């Protein structure tokens, strides 16, 4: 969808764009020994311990679960209609970034 | 041998660069050493992969 009017206020021009990259649902993949940027949306090798091709040293792994939601229920103020625009829940369970072998979090805006 | 009979001294020559170029002074020792010793070593370390499909350093 094309924008109506963004602005950019005094921003690092960097600062700008990771501000931007998370309100698109995509992420940055940068490449060293390039110029060239990969920008994708969120959305194997099988590295294993009887495995010969790779040795492995040390695997650490942190499972919090602070910060982590399972709504994300935003909605703005539509100045044409007045409503509040319907509550766009968010369902946890899609985009699994971990997915294992064996709260809800509410804004409203006034925009 | 060979030729003859005479000692061959052990010589110190030293310099100051890392190359040839400068030659500080250099003597020759009299009464040679009877013993010489070099000793290599060379440093491993062990691998401890968690795999364990392998031993290796």
């Amino acid at each position: 969808s094309k924008h109506d009017q963004l602005l950019q206020f005094r921003l690092s021009d960097w600062q700008f764009i990771r501000s931007r990259l998370l309100s698109t649902n995509c992420w940055l993949l940068p490449d060293a020994a390039s110029d060239t940027v990969v920008i994708r949306p969120l959305s194997s090798r099988t590295l294993a311990r009887d495995s010969h091709d790779y040795t492995l040293y040390e695997i650490n792994l942190n499972f919090d679960n602070r910060f982590t939601p399972d709504s994300l229920s935003l909605q703005g103020w539509d100045i044409a209609a007045q409503r509040l625009t319907a509550a766009q829940k968010s369902p946890a369970g899609a985009f699994r970034p971990w997915k294992p072998a064996g709260q809800d979090y509410a804004l409203a805006f006034s925009m | 041998s060979l030729l003859e009979r005479g000692l061959s001294k052990l010589t110190l020559n030293a310099w100051k660069d890392r190359e040839g170029k400068i030659p500080a002074g250099s003597m020759s020792a009299m009464y040679n050493p009877e013993t010489i010793q070099l000793d290599y070593q060379t440093r491993f370390d062990t691998e401890d992969t968690i795999n364990t499909a392998s031993q290796s350093n």
